[PDB]
């Protein structure tokens, strides 16, 4: 109880995305009762958003403070056995936890007995197979219980009904990483880092268009500007920022106009996005939001169970507009269609994946309209990025009108004269894109 | 048991743990839209479509698989909810094939009542739909893939009901369907032909395989002559289907109506129902006499009969000889009638009107057949005589009330009560007794065993050196659970053993009218059912025993001698064997 | 590398669902043990397991085709996998993917003729600090271009 | 009259010279399809769907339109008659529209239930569509001639039992459709938007301007205060929407359910049609006794109001002064109950639901008005208000009784008969005859014409010195033919001239539920409402004259002094003025 108490005023709250405090969590389970007085404790170490791996370096770097952890919540809450969910594709972190458990138990910390004490732990693997909708919080119970990974409603919560309809307590592992400092240190370390809000330290996985590469210990409420600039180094090559997402997939992008903003729980909500995995991949000039877009609702599209009709369906039909802006065909209208579908699927989701789902375009609609309007009216792809919308000109005065590219045409597009600069059709080629890189003099450009 | 005080909508009421607010409403006098909510069956929360606003929630919540707690504030009609049905039911309209006037279902669907009821006015979702695939390969189950809405009622009606599990889910996403394992057909699966998928569906993906067109072509033949007969539970629950309310009997005008279609005989199968009778009464005394194969299990439903040719063969020794009832006066009808009006055998359809789906695979059966010639021919269920009834178009509500023809149209009690459960038990109980003991027994006490619905144990001293042990059992998990029960040696000193494979008996049939939820969760179907079949039953003021009927009798004391005679042996008897399965 | 057995062979699939029946929930595990060992997952050994596990087939079939690991056709000897997370997507491993297409002569998700190349869309190895990132086998190759693609293909 | 003998599928019969078919079927329990078949309104064989074989004919022959002859031979149920048939619904099916999922007939559509019965599977026949264009620019009526089959049902019923004649058909082949005058909109033409051609159509080409979105918004607004009103004849035709047998009142489940649906306040008509009928019976006496323009005509119903606006400007001095009933009500809601209330004028939103269409446009108008406010914001039929009840879904089978709120929830007799036809006049002479003799009338006979049927005539002698001639007409050919009699000059002597537009009265709106020839065939609809509106008149015991209700004695006595009054001539009186006809 003490425990509880002194998790509760350090004032942690998970890190998992959806800012729920941890010790609330842990005291619902304990105040639950089961029928045979079992409990049981299961962790997340499933990480699905692309971008963002420190979940297997938490692992692979220092797995027993991992497994500390693991006791300190099964004493908390009076659970007997633990269960650990690793992805399996994961060869070395895999071996690094079971050689680091083989050793706890070697040396007595984990079975019966634990340090001359009254309180019994074990701790079996689970080998999970790698799925994105698997990673989800109900998703992964049903596929440790060995049925389908589909999502079940709750409440009941898992806090109350868990693994075999017993209460069990369920957090990620970077957020069991930072309790050896609360017990050894005490909760004002914690809470004298961060803001009022949210409190300590958290980890960025950053990537992209960017110097440098990496994780990050940043405070709690550090500015995205400080991110990107002091410690990110800058754009590569001298190119225009543009945005940094933040949250994956399942959150949103942050253009310069909110560059000063302070990054936390409530300010990210407040502008469109979350925490999600805590992966950050910034980009720069050369980049056309349609496409991103497009990529962001695929990835969400292509792993989603199928279980309710709005992730099911609504996401395919959001797909299939953005392909029709992207391949030139589109119309007008199709703003408030996604305003539409977006706000549908938003509030009437089983699953929390379809959700944030639409969440992207939502983002970008807000911030970047201009773009979507030179795709739909002017059909003009300003990145060069939208394969069908641009167009291949050749520069006179650098061209030699050798004819490599004629040559390499397939749809016989390119006509011309020796030592004369050639004509490109527009209308006959499928803007393949071959005839660009086949040109040794770089005399052919997007427009 | 703790009571959970709550509010709805600011009506303050006291439920047992665990009680969803769907149920509360509804008996409050609230309703709320439900696609893929069944009783004790599906309670999953896929459609998505019962959102209810629930004050300090951050979004709307599922109201059917929602559990109450005490003190909450909940609203029901708030524009946020409204519009969100609305958008959720135009998404799940734009992937369903919607060519309503060409849809076998139509009147009844689930989706056309609730996308008239919502006021759904334009489709802006356009696309590609999942592909279509139609099974027109099965004797008795079709499914059209094109008007599935995935919401897994059928699985969990073959899996948690019937107990076969032959269906499943595959793939994810758009790529997600309902189907049966090794992407093979059900007529290569080891299906029963239950029928309750087809009944259990709400849009009308499942149906069964038409055979009216054989019917239309066999009756303009000038050459043949066309006999129809008729079941016992078919006119327990016909009137349904116009407009007659819960528990009608339309015994007249339905021979009326068969009378008006064209058929050269009409008649009914209680006649076959007391020669049955007879003859298992006899292999009952036969067996008990000389110390046969016990307990004896009937032979009547061709469900459970397939359900032991494919999954428990090792028992088809219990099973008793004799033919079903509908067999039996197909083939009588084939020999004796036959013979008697000088009419050629292979000149002449048999057609029956039953309510079961198996029934079509029960006629393909080729071992079924009396000197090289079929029994029956074609065979049709409730519903399709409903459609053909309304294709022909006669007023069924103002018919004038008629009787069946003789010979073969004679009833009696104890073989009028076989489509509810425990009437064959207590037709053959009575017969039996009546026989053996001069006992008149008229009912039989039936004792449930606790924690399990649908076993029924009984014991009947018809003699005092002689206590007849009574088993009856009714639904596809109570089957499976009284085998087991044998298998294990506990069922070492029962006598009889009745199964059916439909819960409730045949009224309960695969072949009856499809109900919807509205109308399941307001009156007990299979109770109503046996309900008018046993009060039909108490005002036959005629005959109530089998072997009291003058037609049996003159039968036995004209052409068939004496009961398992060599020509019973030969002419109403068969053999059964095991049959591969592939799941 | 351990031989694969030949799918014909219903022993060691028994000893295996023989020896791991009594863990809950061990139908993943066995699916994953016998997709390793026997190479694939055809629907006779399917139909075996739900035989000796004593489960319908409907389980073992839905959770097999669930998971997009759990593979229903042979495979070739090499696999290659083109990270297609966030961080390779924007530094443009869709020219990747259109080179391997051109070059492998074969669609994403398709099997070459010869049994030697099979190509695989993963969406992210964990390495995402390297891209693009390009896997085959158990080697994984980082801050690739185009021209490099034909230079580590010929390799192997 | 000749006496003609006949044979039906070998059924004789001697008949009355003329009869058909299709009607000795009918009533010798035999049905027959039917899509252009109306009684004594549609017999022009256009449809070719009711065809019947014929021994001894070069082909078949429409049952519909075909008389009887000597000795003819009948078959009906072969199959070429089947095959005809079939070929021709999936014809015309080529054209329809098959969005039954997005259609407001859905479940009642004629096309739908045909289709369902004769089982068409399949649609062989693909091409192109004829044109479609939606005049949604009318007030109160919408063509939707992408639906239209050609019937001619619409364009029979607005010239024969309407006689305004504002549709005809154009041109040839697949461009031929059914239109108004001159390539324009209904709202354009000489139409008095009595809505009889909406509730005559088979199909649902045809429907009206929904409003249920502006009454939604309005309830959900805070600020604002939402009054019902409801009509005395939509109690008496209501519970067609749920099952109900006709002929029942729902009074107290209607007002719960309105209750239910988060009005804030509900009262009744019946109050501004006693108050409309003090007026009229005061008018009369004062232009009886100072030689006023005879005779005075009643001016509720909004229909002939517009004819006559429209037809026969030269009589408009004629018309009564006073308002409608619910013109009156919602008047004194927006005045007298927003002064004793302390609600704003423009702070309350008053709504109507009325069995009529052509109160959408009555209100509309703009000098209709009072101290620069509307009286009656919206209105709403009685279809409307089941879509509304259906969308929230509230079980309406099992509501409570509830009472109306006070005090213009007072009712009495003499205006619950107000909605039936004559019952304006009845209450007007009880009225009168009670204010100058305190003679006691409960009943008047009314003299049927010979020639022209509907038109009623009586004279009741009022005082021995002035004996009253009264006039009831309805039906838009009966009102033609008075209003001609009447410029003529044959009318001088008499007093009363009551016209209604729709045929039988208000119970017979065109916002009432529609039902088919079927259920019309059976049962003669308005009469049976028109007993039921009488049955409740003798089922209401607490007062049955209109100047004994308590509530207008008390107005009277505190705002409105004395009938006639100038503050009563400047809040209940309007009048009248011509408008342009485009035909
Ligand atoms: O604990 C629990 C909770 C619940 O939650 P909430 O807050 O409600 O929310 P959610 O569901 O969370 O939301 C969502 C979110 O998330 C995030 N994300 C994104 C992306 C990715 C992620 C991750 N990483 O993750 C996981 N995954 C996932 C996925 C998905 C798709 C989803 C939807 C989800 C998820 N998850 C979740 C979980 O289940 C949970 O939440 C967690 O676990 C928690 O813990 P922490 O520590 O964190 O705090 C997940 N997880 C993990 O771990 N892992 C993974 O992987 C994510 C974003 O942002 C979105 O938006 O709370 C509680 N509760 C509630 N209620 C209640 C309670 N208790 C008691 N009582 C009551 N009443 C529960 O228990
Ligand atoms: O089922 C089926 Fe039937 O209804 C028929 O059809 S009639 Fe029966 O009682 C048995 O049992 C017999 O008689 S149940 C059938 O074979
Ligand atoms: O006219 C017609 Fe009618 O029947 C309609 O409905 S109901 Fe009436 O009493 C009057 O006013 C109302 O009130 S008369 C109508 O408007
Ligand atoms: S939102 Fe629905 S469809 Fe999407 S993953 Fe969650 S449960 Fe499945
Ligand atoms: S893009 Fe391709 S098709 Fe078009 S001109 Fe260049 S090489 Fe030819
Ligand atoms: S390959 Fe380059 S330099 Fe040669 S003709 Fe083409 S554009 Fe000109
Ligand atoms: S399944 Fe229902 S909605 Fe779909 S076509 Fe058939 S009747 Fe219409
Ligand atoms: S076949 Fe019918 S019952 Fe089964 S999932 Fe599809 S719609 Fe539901
Ligand atoms: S007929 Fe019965 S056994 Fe066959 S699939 Fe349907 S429910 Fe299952
Ligand atoms: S209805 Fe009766 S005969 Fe038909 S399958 Fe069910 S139990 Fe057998
Ligand atoms: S008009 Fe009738 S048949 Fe045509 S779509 Fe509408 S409801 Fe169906
Ligand atoms: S509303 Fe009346 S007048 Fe107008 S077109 Fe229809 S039938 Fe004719
Ligand atoms: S509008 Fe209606 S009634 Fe008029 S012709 Fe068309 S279908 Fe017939
Ligand atoms: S008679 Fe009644 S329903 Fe008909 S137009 Fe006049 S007010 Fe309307
Ligand atoms: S009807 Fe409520 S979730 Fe299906
Ligand atoms: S970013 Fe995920 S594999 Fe490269
Ligand atoms: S109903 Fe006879 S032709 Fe139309
Ligand atoms: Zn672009």
């Amino acid at each position: 109880v003490d425990v509880i108490n002194e998790v509760k005023a350090s004032g942690l709250r998970g890190r998992g995305g959806g800012g729920f405090p941890t010790g609330l969590k842990w005291q619902f389970a304990h105040d639950a009762v089961s029928e045979d007085g079992i409990k049981y404790v299961a962790c997340n170490a499933d990480e699905g958003d692309p971008g963002a791996f420190m979940d297997r370096s938490v692992l692979e770097g220092d797995p027993h403070a991992v497994i500390e952890a693991m006791a300190i919540a099964g004493y908390a809450v009076g659970a007997s056995k633990g269960y650990v969910y690793v992805r399996a594709e994961y060869p070395i972190a895999v071996n690094r936890l079971q050689i680091a458990i083989d050793q706890a138990k070697e040396y007595g910390i984990l079975g019966e007995n634990i340090f001359e004490t009254d309180f019994s732990f074990d701790l079996e693997i689970r080998l999970g197979a790698g799925a994105f909708v698997c990673g989800e919080e109900t998703a992964l119970m049903n596929s440790i219980e060995g049925k389908r990974g589909e999502p079940r409603p709750r409440p009941p919560f898992p806090a109350n009904k868990g693994l075999f309809g017993k209460p069990t307590v369920l957090n990620n592992v970077e957020t069991y990483a930072n309790i050896p400092k609360i017990i050894l240190n005490g909760a004002e370390w914690f809470a004298s880092v961060g803001t009022e809000k949210s409190k300590g330290t958290k980890v960025f996985a950053l990537g992209g268009k960017i110097n440098n590469t990496g994780l990050l210990e940043i405070p709690m409420g550090t500015t995205l500007r400080e991110i990107i600039y002091e410690i990110g180094g800058g754009i590569p090559n001298g190119k225009a920022f543009k945005a940094a997402q933040t949250g994956g997939p399942s959150g949103g992008c942050l253009p310069e106009s909110l560059l000063d903003t302070e990054i936390d729980y409530d300010n990210l909500i407040a502008a469109g996005s979350m925490m999600g995995s805590g992966g950050l991949i910034v980009m720069d000039e050369d980049n056309c939001m349609v496409d991103v877009a497009r990529f962001f609702l695929d990835f969400t599209q292509d792993e989603s169970c199928g279980k309710c009709p709005p992730c099911r369906i609504g996401t395919k039909r959001m797909l299939e507009i953005l392909e029709r802006i992207c391949d030139g065909k589109g119309v007008e209208g199709d703003i408030e269609r996604l305003e539409e579908l977006a706000v549908g699927i938003k509030s009437s989701a089983l699953c929390g994946l379809g959700q944030t789902a639409p969440n992207p375009v939502l983002s970008t609609i807000r911030f970047f309209r201009d773009e979507y309007e030179a795709h739909i009216r002017d059909k003009k792809c300003p990145a060069g990025v939208c394969k069908h919308l641009l167009d291949f000109k050749i520069n006179a005065d650098t061209c030699k009108g050798c004819g490599i590219c004629a040559k390499k045409c397939p749809a016989d597009a390119i006509s011309g004269e020796k030592k004369k600069p050639y004509n490109i059709d527009t209308s006959k080629c499928i803007k393949c894109g071959a005839c660009i890189e086949a040109c040794p003099f770089g005399s052919i450009s997007k427009a | 048991m703790k009571e959970i005080t709550f509010k709805i909508n600011g009506q303050e009421m006291i439920v047992p743990e665990g009680t969803t607010i769907l149920e509360a409403a509804r008996m409050n006098n609230i309703d709320i839209p439900t696609l893929c909510y069944l009783k004790d069956i599906n309670e999953i929360g896929a459609c998505r479509m019962c959102l209810v606003e629930i004050a300090g929630a951050r979004a709307l919540q599922a109201a059917c698989v929602y559990p109450v707690a005490n003190g909450i504030e909940v609203l029901t009609n708030s524009p946020k909810v409204r519009e969100a049905r609305r958008v959720n039911l135009e998404l799940i309209l734009s992937n369903h094939n919607r060519e309503c006037t060409t849809c076998i279902r139509s009147e009844n669907c689930e989706l056309q009542t609730l996308a008239t009821d919502l006021g759904v006015s334009d489709i802006p979702f356009e696309g590609e739909k999942s592909g279509k695939l139609i099974d027109d390969l099965s004797t008795s189950v079709v499914r059209d893939e094109s008007k599935c809405i995935l919401c897994k009622r059928c699985v969990s009606v073959c899996r948690d009901v019937q107990s076969v599990a032959v269906l499943g889910t595959v793939g994810r996403g758009f790529t997600s369907q309902v189907q049966p394992v090794f992407n093979k057909s059900l007529a290569d699966v080891g299906c029963i032909n239950c029928g309750q998928c087809i009944i259990n569906c709400p849009v009308g993906a499942l149906k069964e395989k038409s055979d009216i067109q054989r019917v239309w072509d066999a009756i303009a033949d000038p050459s043949k002559t066309v006999i129809v007969q008729t079941a016992p539970a078919v006119r327990a629950a016909l009137g349904e289907e116009f407009g007659y309310p819960m528990g009608t009997s339309v015994t007249g005008k339905m021979a009326a109506a068969l009378r008006r279609l064209g058929f050269d005989k009409v008649f009914d199968t209680d006649f076959g129902a007391d020669v049955c009778i007879m003859e298992e009464g006899t292999e009952l005394i036969g067996r008990v006499t000389n110390g046969g194969v016990l307990p004896m299990i009937t032979s009547c439903s061709p469900g459970w009969i397939k359900f032991i040719e494919t999954y428990y063969p090792e028992a088809i020794p219990h099973l008793s000889s004799c033919k079903s009832p509908q067999n039996i006066t197909g083939a009588l009808l084939k020999n004796h009638y036959a013979q008697t009006n000088n009419i050629d055998p292979k000149d002449m359809v048999v057609v029956s009107i039953m309510p079961c789906t198996a029934k079509k695979y029960e006629v393909q059966r080729e071992e079924l057949c009396t000197d090289g010639n079929a029994d029956v021919d074609i065979s049709i269920t409730t519903r399709e005589l409903a459609r053909m009834i309304k294709e022909a178009r006669i007023l069924f509500n103002k018919l004038p009330d008629e009787d069946f023809d003789d010979y073969y149209g004679e009833s009696t009690g104890a073989a009028v009560i076989f489509g509810a459960t425990g009437g064959v038990m207590e037709a053959a109980v009575r017969t039996v007794a009546d026989v053996l003991n001069k006992k008149d027994i008229q009912e039989i006490d039936y004792q449930i065993v606790r924690g399990v619905d649908g076993i029924k144990k009984a014991s009947v001293e018809v003699t005092p050196d002689l206590t007849v042990n009574l088993v009856v059992a009714h639904g596809g998990a109570n089957i499976r659970e009284v085998m087991e029960q044998l298998k294990a040696g506990e069922l070492a000193d029962t006598h009889f053993i009745e199964l059916m494979a439909c819960p409730g008996g045949c009224v309960n049939g695969g072949g009856q009218p499809i109900v919807s939820a509205k109308d399941k969760m307001d009156i007990d179907i299979r109770t109503e059912r046996a309900k008018a079949l046993y009060d039909e039953d108490a005002n036959v003021l005629t005959y109530r025993k089998s072997h009291q009927n003058p037609s049996v009798i003159r039968l036995y004391e004209e052409y068939l001698e004496e009961p398992n005679s060599p020509k019973a042996h030969h002419i109403l008897h068969t053999k059964y064997s095991a049959k591969p399965k592939l799941v | 590398m351990a031989e694969l057995i030949p799918v014909e062979n219903l022993d060691v699939v028994k000893a295996i669902v023989a020896e791991h029946r009594e863990v809950p929930g061990c139908l993943m595990q066995i699916l994953q043990e016998t997709q390793l060992k026997y190479g694939y997952l055809p629907l006779e050994l399917q139909g075996t397991i739900a035989d000796e596990l004593g489960i319908p087939l409907t389980e073992v079939y839905g959770v097999a085709t669930f998971y997009s690991q759990f593979t229903l056709k042979p495979k070739g000897k090499y696999k290659i996998g083109i990270c297609l997370g966030t961080a390779c997507y924007v530094r443009g491993s869709q020219a990747i993917i259109d080179k391997v297409n051109s070059v492998l002569g074969t669609q994403v998700g398709d099997t070459t003729e010869d049994g030697k190349w099979s190509v695989d869309a993963t969406r992210c190895v964990g390495a995402c600090g390297l891209a693009p990132v390009m896997m085959i086998n158990e080697e994984v190759f980082g801050r690739l271009t185009v021209d490099e693609i034909p230079g580590i293909l010929e390799k192997y």
